[PDB]
């Protein structure tokens, strides 16, 4: 290293002294590199106790001991035995102070991080694991996730580093709920880390899927961030990656791709068809290149997917699995609609004594019959009477999709009962006000479910009225959206007060998803849910695009 | 600050005896003014040093001066020290006049005092009757010696071979303290 460096400095450093002390707030490394490389050569020579300790600094003597504007911190510590003064004086994690009450906003990249990259490798990486090894007893003291996640060159040079980090965090699923560290980086990885290498994103998808499978998540009912991250991951690679990536996930559907999230799989395979559509990956062959995706189809078809049954089959340029589409038995042979309606009525009747047996009634709850019982409630002026609300908020959100499966058709029937408008206004004034209390469903599965079993030949032209009037009505939060839009484009990566900004924001309108709104005879809140909450409605910001596509492009027929 | 200027004159008188003196006096050449011979660059740090070489008057129809060492970067010095060729009045006076001029230019350029030294190594005990007749200066051996002793406080060391001719007794005429006499057989000294 010294030969070429000296040969180049003999021609570049043609001067008489060491001028230009170069305070240089914005750009100081460009001028101080000549002295930093010299100090590194000095340390390398002193390590061997030879080479005259790299002599001849006279042309740079003024910049030599320049150590004695926060941007003047020339980090010349990479050699050895200097990682205390420059690095230690930096704005590290919070230790003094302690809920989103964390002080000390983070650092900007172009200010200091433009140079201190090859020096900061395993400082924060070991700091976080040391904080996480024992337990996250108190609320998370640091908020350095902004700086850590907004490190693109970090993952450019050490993409395997975050993989190792996640693998070492994996044992925490036994430590404590895998909560204090999973909800730490998973959010900002989806929101701040937009552009990343895909050959690792597929592995991260597999890890997310086996995470959603194992371990349990009944206490992690706020795991909607997991599904949002999965959607962001499977919705961004649709350009050209799946075809070269097939060799990576050849066995992934054969082992783990179909655990519970069938709607996630539906969106995944929709994006897969969209990707095979770019560009013309099927006009050439029909069965030769068929096996490229037929394996995935055969693995998925064990879980009644692609329920569209010739109505929504429009995005596939050559619909192959649509040949075996009759295997979906939508709405259970078109007769079980009224039968499950009568069953819901009988369950609403047996609610008179389901209280003492609610523990033995919630066990799998007859999956697509239980949680729709809330519908009869709020039709009798808050007829819930907190009999099993705490029990209702336990495991119901998983089977709520199977519950609303036939209830989409039942609500289409309630809507068509108008036949002129006599029931229309009653439905508008009752249903829209009763659905809001209380849920966080946020149409996360109704858009997919509408094409599953309601858009079929039963009332297709009438179930298409759903998107016309069912979810067109929600307008409760559009008032604060107009002010929430001006936070990320005005500050792409110019954030200096994002912590308190989003803290006040989520302190104003929202409270939580576990929390209730009615204070009835007894309500023990028991809040533990404060791991990290930087983003709340950017999750639906993406799923708005599948809605935008099922409403126009996918359902282009009507 | 290690501002030296060598003066090689025994290139033609005693060729093979050059290595015998080098193997013993190479340490004061580098190991004293530096850490040791390495692969490094040079600058205005003042550590630079020169080396003038001369030959006898018989093998010199036109070529007399070959003082070629501006800086030498503390390593190329010993590099070309073994590269010079090896070819009675050996014209020591005109050979020292150019060293005096080189020291004058040093003092004129080194303004912002480095304990200068010089080795008038001469194998034979020669003597140059004509003063210079080849440069700007014009002064006999005695005049040049008293000028180099009085003006410059340089340690006028005379590293001659193991011989002890009458040259030392006359060339020790440095009146200020310059250590012109020593012909060091024992272990190397700093500058004397």
């Amino acid at each position: 290293f010294l030969p070429v460096m000296k040969l180049f400095d003999l021609l570049y450093p043609e001067k008489e002294c060491i001028p230009v002390p170069d305070i240089n707030k914005p750009q100081s490394t460009h001028a101080f590199a000549m002295t930093c490389i010299w100090i590194h050569l000095n340390r390398k020579a002193q390590n061997g106790d030879s080479t005259l300790q790299i002599p001849i600094p006279h042309s740079l003597k003024l910049h030599h001991e320049f150590l004695q504007i926060a941007l003047l911190c020339n980090a010349y510590s990479t050699n050895s035995e200097c990682f205390t003064l420059p690095m230690g004086a930096l704005v590290e994690t919070i230790y003094g102070n302690g809920a989103s009450v964390t002080p000390l906003p983070m650092n900007l990249l172009d200010s200091l991080t433009v140079h201190a990259k090859m020096s900061l490798i395993h400082s924060i990486a070991t700091r976080v694991i040391k904080l996480a090894h024992t337990k996250s007893s108190v609320a998370l003291a640091p908020a350095l996730v902004e700086t850590y996640s907004r490190l693109l060159v970090y993952m450019e040079i050490e993409s395997l580093g975050i993989k190792g980090f996640i693998s070492q965090l994996l044992p925490t699923v036994f430590k404590s709920h895998a909560w204090g560290i999973l909800h730490t980086l998973l959010e900002m990885f989806s929101h701040r880390m937009h552009h990343i290498q895909p050959h690792y994103r597929v592995q991260l998808l597999s890890h997310l899927h086996t995470l959603a499978a194992v371990a349990q998540t009944n206490q992690n009912q706020l795991h909607l961030c997991v599904e949002s991250t999965a959607l962001r991951l499977i919705t961004a690679l649709g350009s050209s990656e799946v075809q070269p990536q097939f060799t990576r996930f050849l066995n992934d559907p054969k082992t783990v791709l179909s655990a519970e999230s069938e709607e996630l799989n539906r969106a995944l395979i929709l994006t897969l068809a969209r990707a095979t559509h770019v560009t013309d990956f099927f006009t050439g062959s029909d069965s030769i290149q068929g096996t490229w995706c037929k394996d995935i189809l055969q693995t998925i078809m064990n879980f009644t997917p692609h329920n569209w049954a010739s109505h929504t089959l429009s995005c596939f340029p050559a619909p192959l699995q649509a040949f075996f589409k009759q295997n979906n038995v939508p709405q259970e042979s078109r007769f079980n609609l009224k039968k499950n309606v009568e069953e819901e009525y009988r369950k609403w009747k047996s609610m008179t004594d389901e209280n003492e047996i609610i523990t033995q009634f919630s066990v799998q709850g007859f999956p697509p019959l239980f949680l729709c019982l809330l519908w009869k409630m709020l039709l009798e002026t808050d007829h819930i009477s907190q009999i099993g609300y705490k029990v209702l908020e336990r495991i119901g959100a998983r089977a709520l999709v199977a519950h609303v499966r036939t209830f989409a058709d039942f609500l289409v029937y309630e809507f068509s009962t108008s036949a002129g408008g006599q029931q229309l206004n009653k439905c508008i004034e009752i249903l829209n006000d009763m659905v809001w209390k209380y849920n966080i469903v946020t149409l996360d599965r109704l858009i997919l479910c509408l094409a599953m079993r309601s858009h079929e030949g039963n009332e297709a032209q009438v179930c298409y009225f759903i998107i016309q009037l069912l979810l067109l009505k929600p307008n409760d939060f559009r008032n604060r959206v107009s002010d929430f839009v001006k936070e990320n484009s005005p500050e792409h990566w110019l954030q200096s007060d994002w912590h308190t900004k989003h803290m006040s924001y989520h302190k104003k309108y929202p409270e939580k998803l576990y929390f209730e709104g009615l204070a009835e005879q007894v309500d023990p809140p028991v809040p533990i849910q404060s791991p990290y909450l930087p983003i709340y409605f950017g999750n639906v910001c993406l799923r708005f695009l599948p809605v935008f596509d099922i409403v126009i492009h996918r359902f282009l027929e009507l | 600050v290690a501002d030296v200027v060598f003066v090689i004159e025994g290139t033609a008188n005693l060729g093979p005896y050059f290595e015998e003196l080098r193997k013993h006096y190479l340490l004061p050449a580098i190991e004293y003014f530096n850490g040791g011979p390495p692969d490094f660059g040079g600058d205005y740090g003042g550590t630079q040093y020169s080396l003038v070489v001369f030959n006898t008057v018989d093998c010199a129809p036109e070529s007399y001066v070959q003082c070629h060492a501006p800086t030498s970067s503390a390593y190329e010095f010993v590099t070309w020290l073994d590269g010079i060729k090896f070819m009675s009045c050996s014209l020591i006076a005109e050979g020292l006049s150019t060293a005096l001029q080189l020291f004058d230019d040093f003092k004129k350029m080194r303004e912002q005092q480095t304990h200068r030294v010089c080795l008038l190594i001469c194998n034979s005990p020669p003597y140059l009757l004509p003063a210079v007749e080849s440069t700007t200066y014009s002064g006999c051996t005695t005049e040049s010696l008293v000028q180099k002793i009085g003006e410059r406080g340089i340690h006028f060391s005379i590293v001659s071979p193991r011989k002890l001719p009458a040259l030392r007794l006359l060339f020790e005429k440095a009146a200020p303290p310059a250590l012109l006499e020593p012909l060091q057989q024992p272990a190397d000294v700093s500058q004397d």
